[PDB]
């Protein structure tokens, strides 16, 4: 039973995502002390972003790049520092080395992408850009997502040297020691409501019919039907005995909605 | 915290602020020797007083790391490099007299000048007034008033400095845990293999006399056919079974007999192969030059030249008022930033230095990766060996021929090959006694086996064994002859020239035979072969991380320096001389000179 109609889902907002107030900040912080903007409660159109040839690497891992817009998100989160050329290769989830020991760090199951692309006209001068630092040693690598601010000192050999060392971003270095600015974007998965989406307009609803439908980045095919099943104000979706989604709310009306198969029992074709 | 987690926190530390420094003195230096100024040449000395402070100061504290208890390698050279040295031992009296004895022995070698016995108002300085008489003039009473002008106004001068240099320089070494100054010279090819018994500074001569053994033959035929065309130039002054003048050598020292060709030639009717005119008539300039070479190093699978390097280097004179330095030099200042500071011209010298000193950024653009202190090559030749590599792949007639320099019209016979093998033996082969006798006699007078009081009689006798060359005037020990030389009076090794022909040679061959080339092991271009370039960019990529044994194994196939590659190289020289030699004799004796 082929599909015969398409039946997308999308919570009512009208706001778009501030992505520009992050990729166009007048000043970037230092990798010890990046930034985090939580993002929430608004459309976000990435055509923004993948247009603009500008970065340098744009790597998302668990979602595709192409299928960014097409997406749901309870949040997003975006992560701005500044590091070397060599450097934005560490950003990337079961890296090891000095970001992804004890100034930043990315967990196994990340998901999210991060976007790095050359800042020295912006953040390398003549005499060398002494304004952002690094931290070469903390006693133990650092949990995934803890930021170290403290402004200590540490040991080597018998002389008392200080954590943080100047990075020296200059304009006639080579592009492995240039400054790179890098943001990330980090994917909450639907545990509530969604806030954050693309701008695909809702489609109209079609019931008793085997159609393709798009609940809120929930993909499948299957025959939607009125629900008696009450859902809690923070579930979006049911499962059945074995673990499969049965039945779906919708984002636009807040109802409930079985999913069956198109077809029941074996079909031969003659 | 093990000794070796202690260790690597220094190093770390060390390679951060090592980058901060170094960068900002190559950066005060590029200003200076682009700027020439008052005010340039203060930045660069303030630069470099920090530098050298710093790096003083975390040399002493390196050795509070046990190289025993290191197990890294890595970690462990690092130490090693920085252990070895960046602590003086002489007393505060001592060090500031060595400086002086230094500082007195450059700065007479640099005012040094020899005035005409008839007119003492008329003088002539090294540069270029005497050098062009050695190099050019064919009067024997001149180059012997020359060589003996020099030798008596700056061997005597720097005569009772050098011994006094000799003392110091000795205890120095002493305070650094080494025999002598010499032995503390040869700590360079010293390695400590895991696998068993590495190379020692002993075993450094034994290889050096053994390789000079080797080559005696191939350098007995061209003393003897270089003595033959002398005694066609020069008449009624040359022995036919006896020793060659020193003064008579192209040169004031006789280091290459390169000025000697346009007597020795073998035959003159054939011209040279240069394309100077032809680059000239398309129109060729620096930026042609320097991307040709670029077109080449990219074949063989190197990377391209950063844009970087296009923007901040200087491949011409500036025109707008600035003085600048103006000898060739391939600068790595740190931070990626990789620079050529080079008075391009259009000729095909100037084409063969920029593909030599882009061998250069070629072996700093892979090494890059390692730390600070391994950014180096394997060995002091290693380095120069590359990029003379890369120069004798480029320099074959069909290499020119493909790039439109060369008429395809050009025919390579045998006579051809002739001079140019000859022509490079000149420029090589005549070069490594002088080499090995120079840094021999220099390592004996720091042993102690030739005491003052036989200084100049050993360098003599020593001189006519080994090079075959006879002093045109005696000498007493007032005289100090090896001092007359740049290097000997200015306190710089002189085996690294010996061990890069060799290391040149075999680092050849070895990838003439990766590239699949079949014939004569001079005509041979690596260009267009991934897999040579494969080879030599892991070769390049390693630096000082591992032994120059290992490297040179993992390369040619043999962990042991060896000649065999450079007499294959010169095997139809060879052939060509022994045919000349028949009539002629070969040898000389050690008794017979020209004053007597
Ligand atoms: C590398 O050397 C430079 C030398 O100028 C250092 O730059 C200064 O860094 C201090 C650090 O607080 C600043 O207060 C100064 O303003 C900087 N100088 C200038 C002219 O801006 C730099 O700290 C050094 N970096 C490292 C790695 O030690």
């Amino acid at each position: 039973v082929q599909p015969q109609d398409t039946v997308v889902r999308f919570p009512n907002i009208t706001n778009l995502c501030p992505f520009s107030e992050v990729f166009n900040a007048t000043t970037f912080a230092s990798v010890y002390a990046w930034n985090r903007k939580r993002i929430s409660n608004c459309v976000a159109d990435y055509s923004v972003l993948y247009n603009s040839t500008s970065f340098s690497t744009f790597q998302c891992y668990g979602v595709s790049s192409t299928k960014l817009n097409d997406l749901c998100f309870t949040n997003v989160y975006a992560d701005s520092f500044v590091v070397r050329g060599d450097e934005v290769r560490q950003i990337a989830p079961g890296q090891t080395g000095v970001i992804a020991d004890y100034n930043y760090k990315l967990p196994d199951d990340f998901t999210g992408c991060v976007l790095a692309w050359n800042s020295r006209n912006q953040d390398a001068s003549t005499s060398g850009n002494f304004n952002y630092y690094y931290r070469i040693w903390r006693s133990e690598k650092l949990r995934p997502f803890e930021r170290d601010i403290a402004h200590y000192d540490y040991q080597v050999g018998t002389q008392f040297k200080s954590s943080l060392k100047n990075y020296g971003f200059y304009s006639s270095a080579g592009d492995s020691h240039q400054p790179y600015r890098v943001v990330v974007l980090s994917f909450e998965l639907l545990n509530a409501p969604a806030t954050v989406c693309g701008p695909k307009q809702s489609t109209e609803l079609i019931k008793n019919k085997c159609v393709n439908f798009n609940f809120n980045g929930l993909t499948g095919t299957g025959v939607l039907t009125d629900s008696n099943k009450k859902f809690q104000s923070f579930q979006q979706f049911g499962r059945d005995v074995s673990d499969f989604t049965d039945s779906v709310k919708d984002p636009k009306t807040l109802e409930v909605l079985d999913i069956t198969p198109c077809s029941y029992g074996g079909v031969s074709v003659i | 915290s093990t000794t070796e987690d202690e260790a690597k926190k220094f190093l770390n530390d060390f390679n951060s602020e090592a980058e901060n420094l170094t960068y900002q003195s190559s950066l005060a230096s590029w200003d200076y020797n682009t700027n020439i100024s008052d005010e340039n040449v203060q930045k660069m000395d303030e630069a470099g007083a920090k530098w050298s402070a710093f790096y003083e100061e975390q040399s002493k504290i390196a050795k509070n790391y046990p190289l025993e208890e290191i197990q890294t390698d890595i970690v462990k050279r690092q130490l090693q490099i920085l252990q070895q040295s960046g602590s003086p031992v002489l007393s505060e009296d001592k060090s500031k007299r060595l400086n002086s004895i230094l500082n007195a022995m450059s700065t007479i070698y640099s005012t040094g000048k020899v005035c005409k016995p008839n007119n003492p108002q008329e003088c002539l300085l090294l540069e270029p007034g005497l050098d062009n008489i050695m190099g050019t003039s064919k009067d024997y009473h001149e180059r012997l008033w020359a060589w003996e002008g020099w030798r008596a106004e700056v061997g005597k001068q720097l005569r009772p400095l050098y011994e006094e240099y000799v003392v110091l320089k000795n205890e120095m070494a002493r305070g650094y845990h080494y025999e002598d100054y010499g032995d503390y010279w040869r700590r360079d090819y010293e390695t400590e293999e895991s696998s068993g018994p590495g190379y020692s500074r002993d075993q450094l001569m034994k290889d050096v006399d053994r390789i000079f053994t080797e080559i005696k033959p191939l350098y007995e035929h061209l003393h003897a056919y270089v003595r033959a065309k002398l005694m066609d130039t020069y008449p009624l002054h040359i022995s036919p079974t006896g020793c060659l003048p020193a003064h008579l050598l192209g040169d004031m020292w006789g280091r290459f007999w390169t000025n000697l060709y346009p007597l020795t030639v073998p035959f003159g009717q054939k011209p040279n192969i240069d394309v100077t005119d032809e680059m000239v008539k398309q129109g060729w300039d620096a930026n042609r030059i320097f991307k040709e070479a670029e077109k080449f190093f990219v074949s063989v699978g190197l990377p391209n030249m950063t844009e970087g390097f296009w923007n901040n280097s200087m491949l011409t004179e500036p025109g707008d008022g600035r003085k600048v330095v103006c000898h060739p030099t391939a600068w790595d200042l740190g931070k990626g930033d990789f620079r050529i500071k080079m008075c391009t011209k259009v000729t095909m010298e100037d084409f063969l230095t920029a593909h030599h000193e882009m061998g250069h950024i070629q072996y700093d653009m892979a090494y890059a990766s390692q730390p600070y202190l391994l950014r180096n090559g394997a060995n002091e030749g290693f380095h120069e060996a590359v990029g003379e590599v890369m120069s004798l792949s480029v320099a074959t007639p069909k290499h020119l021929k493909t790039m439109g320099l060369l008429s395809p019209d050009f025919r390579e016979d045998d006579e051809t090959e002739i001079n140019f093998l000859l022509k490079q033996a000149l420029n090589i082969v005549g070069t490594l006694p002088f080499t090995y006798m120079l840094e021999k006699w220099r390592w004996m007078v720091f042993k102690g086996e030739i005491p003052k009081e036989e200084w100049m009689k050993k360098w003599w006798e020593m001189r006519r064994e080994i090079v075959g060359v006879v002093e045109p005037v005696p000498h007493d020990e007032t005289y100090c002859d090896p001092a007359s030389l740049f290097h000997v009076a200015n306190d710089y090794s002189f085996i690294r020239y010996y061990t890069r022909t060799i290391f040149e040679f075999q680092f050849h061959e070895a990838l003439c035979r990766i590239a699949q080339h079949n014939g004569p092991l001079h005509k041979c271009d690596i260009s267009n072969s991934t897999d040579a370039g494969k080879k030599l960019h892991q070769m390049l990529s390693v630096g000082k991380s591992q032994a120059w044994t290992k490297t040179l194994e993992d390369i040619v196939g043999s962990r042991n320096m060896d000649v065999g590659p450079l007499l294959r190289y010169f095997e139809p020289l060879y052939t060509w001389l022994q045919e000349q030699n028949r009539k002629s004799y070969v040898g000389w004796n050690t008794d017979w000179s020209p004053y007597s």
